[PDB]
DNA sequence: TTTTTTTTTTTTTTTTTT
């Protein structure tokens, strides 16, 4: 629902322009905005803020809904194809749009390769698990290689010229720059149809920008705002969010039940924000192991997938 | 329909006042 | 890049730039990439002034989005430093990539230092033969830098030995604090002349003994992460190629046996995620060595054989075959 | 070097200097190379005082950059002590190199200690004949030091036997802690008289028994790293050559069959990475022995033949041929 | 054009307030001593 | 020209509080 | 009331056949 539909009952273009400059680009963003934030920006009074919230609630649902209708709506969710049948069956169809999906594991386990694969499969038609939408790639490590996209695009039949022309790439140099890029992302997604958001990675910059134990409170609080912004992007536009994460070795040997001496970075802020978490491990040669650590509905399981020149796919008999 | 290049160009203009046709990404020591 | 002197606009005085230079920021890119919190610790920098600095810097340095087509065009113009070996050049897809960190790890006498010495010469030869037409900066922490090797290698590529030795800045680090401090001095040098390569050899040698025991492990890892982040910023600011070598340790806990290699590199997860490309070196027969790509975002996991000769790293010869 | 008394500038008094000396710092270079953490551990030293010392030391000792052309000229004037054999010197390209650590490993009776006895005399002869014109310091961890060998060797080189014996300092280590603590006393004698060689024979003799089982393996290797780091600092401050011997053990596993040598040095990866030049020793026919260059930053892999006589290490004779 | 040596001089001057013409690297024992 | 013998004497008491002239070094059983 | 981090490290030979 466009934000311009609020041009009724005394709200003029001047107020909407102020809302646009404050980071609100859709009617949903106004509706979900707490009353405190509306009063923070200048040019809007208490009467205007109450009018905006009442008008926004008229175009955006806020009431109750039966579980039967909600189940019917979620059965029409678009699941982006991952390119591998093993992962597609494991996740019940693949990466689900409108929710946060997190990937963590040791290096060379294929987290970035999957993100490159999804960046191409989000443009193929819906009949083959696509999204028919553009992609947005925010890279905080400087490891975005467009040469991978061309090789993958040929496999799926896409024109390499168009595949590179439908992907937007940005690099974040600091935590403040990383958060501000989402504000620019909101404007872009409000003009053209997007279907995927990729952050690679999340904790790469927060690890170094905030140094010491005294800044742990600030570090975790800034991270909470980033995930809140990411969830708002999925709510307003429905685009899938895929974020990657590193791992850290637990030096404390007090517990030994877990065979993995490595745990994801982020703490409970990361663990509670992510709807779905996947753990990656290295197998034989090109093979890798993916395990669903946490998910509200998918059972805990495991599968095997392989990294190939054309992207991520099921392991072949040659590897077997 | 707007091309992605022009859509990106306007977004950079309205957020940084940067002429995207003159200020470009560079990745390393170029051959030119 | 963008000179820092271009920011003297809209009330920015001489002292403002001088204070920034003393704080380690020497390019308009550096101030643009610096977080707002970091700019606040400089004395004489106010709340309003810091915001003005960020806005002006962002006007000269791109911060927005770009189409993957345009970034692909720019990456196709990237200069790759030749390694002197055709087999190794093909393995890396052209040579050592500029604007990214390459990590070499392995056992001893595996040729890590020999490769770095060869790159110190190949960074000065013209572009058409795989060079970069620049100078080299060689930061050393173990005391194993020999200008004698550069004399032999420079003769192979047609370079004058005196000129080759006059375009390589050398500096030795003696502790972790000195190792990080040398980077600020490098940035000032790099802003006044064209550099194309910087070498740290090796990284974890000093960190192993400066931090002792499990009680100082957390402090050691965080100090290392600060050093690696500073190295990455140099690549973004100036576009040069960073080469860092690493040592190896033999794992003792035989709980896992899937990996035939019982040796792993020093650094933990901080070093593993920081490096863009990692190469593993092993000894073959005689003067031959084995190289294998371990981690790379755009290179398949392959293996190639290269040999070390008195004129530098080269392809294996039929005499050894 | 630069005496530590020259730091008596800008609020530095006897008490500040005396506290530093008791902590193991005896030269200006020792203060400069020391990290900030170590200086803060010394009682009576404040953060303001510690930072002042670093600034003063940096202005006195070279802590900055240099061109590789100048470093080449500096290394061309380096003193190399002859080993008593023309074949050994030619293979080493001059002899044992001062300012670096040289490691000798092999079986028993191969000739590791005999070479060290020869080096203990060649370090006193004048520079014109490959000497060092300085005293030697010998640390023995096995009780195998024999001054009788020095007397016969000194007669060959024409030195006065009384003067030869009076210019060598001998100490014996009984445990790993005692061995490391001997280095602190060694440093003090360095600052008061001219020495030219450090010999440790052997390094891993006491580490093998003082640490038992895989439980103490981590502690054993960490202690060894500190010992080798201290040896490196001695070479940096004073320029004395460091020669260390080592023992070998058999390779029970036959997987590494591609290496004809079934024995490897003791010390793990820390010992291998710390040494600058490694030399292997094997027994030849009769009194002849074989020496091989295993790892070296600038020396190609090659072998040579030397012999052991009454008057020390020398070239093999045609009579033995 | 300014040589690299010259460029080394000012940088050492700026950071360490030291004259590189007075202090130089010494890598061991020199024959000239 | 501090003889090595005297220099060693100073070092021992500095580090060990031992009179070197009284506490000598023994290699084993001696005929004395 | 708030709110986690982070890996190290190799040992060491046996034993004639007719
Ligand atoms: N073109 C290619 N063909 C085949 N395999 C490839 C190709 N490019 C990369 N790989 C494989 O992918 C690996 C890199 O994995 P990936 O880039 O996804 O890392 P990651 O899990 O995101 O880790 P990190 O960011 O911590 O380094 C390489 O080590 C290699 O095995
Ligand atoms: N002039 C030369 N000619 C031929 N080969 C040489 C020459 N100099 C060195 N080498 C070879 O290179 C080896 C040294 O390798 P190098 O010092 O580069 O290894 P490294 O991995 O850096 O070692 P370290 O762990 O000690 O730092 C020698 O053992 C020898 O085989
Ligand atoms: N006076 C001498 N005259 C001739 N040869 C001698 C003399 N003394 C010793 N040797 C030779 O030197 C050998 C001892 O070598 P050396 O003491 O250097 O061995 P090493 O490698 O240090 O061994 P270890 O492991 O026992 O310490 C003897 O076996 C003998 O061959
Ligand atoms: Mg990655
Ligand atoms: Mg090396
Ligand atoms: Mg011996």
């Amino acid at each position: 629902v466009p934000i311009e539909k609020l041009q009724v009952n005394g709200i003029t273009m001047a107020d909407v322009k102020k809302l646009r400059e404050s980071g609100l680009h859709t009617a949903e963003a106004v509706a979900y905005a707490p009353r405190k934030d509306l009063l923070e920006i200048k040019g809007i009074s208490e009467a205007k803020a109450d009018k905006l919230l009442n008008e926004a609630a008229r175009l955006v649902p806020m009431g109750f809904v039966t579980a039967a209708d909600f189940h019917m709506r979620r059965s029409e969710l678009i699941c982006l194809t991952t390119g591998s049948k093993n992962l597609d069956t494991l996740l019940g169809g693949g990466v689900e749009t409108g929710s946060i999906t997190e990937l963590f594991g040791e290096f060379r386990t294929g987290k970035s390769q999957l993100c490159h694969t999804l960046a191409v499969t989000c443009q193929i038609p819906l009949d083959i698990g696509g999204g028919e939408g553009k992609c947005l790639y925010i890279d905080t490590e400087g490891t975005f290689r467009p040469v991978r996209l061309v090789s993958i695009a040929q496999r799926f039949g896409l024109d390499p010229d168009d595949a590179l022309n439908n992907v937007a790439y940005a690099r974040a140099y600091n935590a403040d720059h990383q958060l501000r890029l989402l504000d620019a992302a909101a404007q872009m997604m409000s003009e053209s149809r997007f279907s995927l958001i990729v952050v690679d990675s999340v904790m790469a910059l927060y690890r170094t920008d905030f140094s010491g134990r005294g800044e742990l409170s600030a570090r975790q609080m800034h991270l909470a705002k980033f995930m809140r912004a990411l969830q708002r992007l999925a709510d307003q536009f429905g685009v899938a969010v895929v974020v990657t994460n590193q791992v850290v070795a637990q030096v404390d040997g007090g517990m030994a039940f877990n065979p993995d001496p490595k745990k994801p970075i982020g703490g409970n802020i990361m663990a509670h924000s992510s709807t779905t978490r996947l753990g990656f491990k290295k197998g034989k040669g090109c093979q890798r192991l993916c395990k669903v650590v946490d998910s509200p509905c998918l059972p805990e399981a495991e599968c095997v997938f392989a990294i190939y020149e054309d992207g991520v796919g099921d392991p072949r008999e040659e590897d077997e | 329909k707007k091309s992605l290049k022009d859509l990106i160009y306007e977004t950079n203009k309205t957020f940084y006042q940067v002429d995207s046709n003159k200020v470009k990404y560079k990745v390393g020591l170029s051959k030119k």
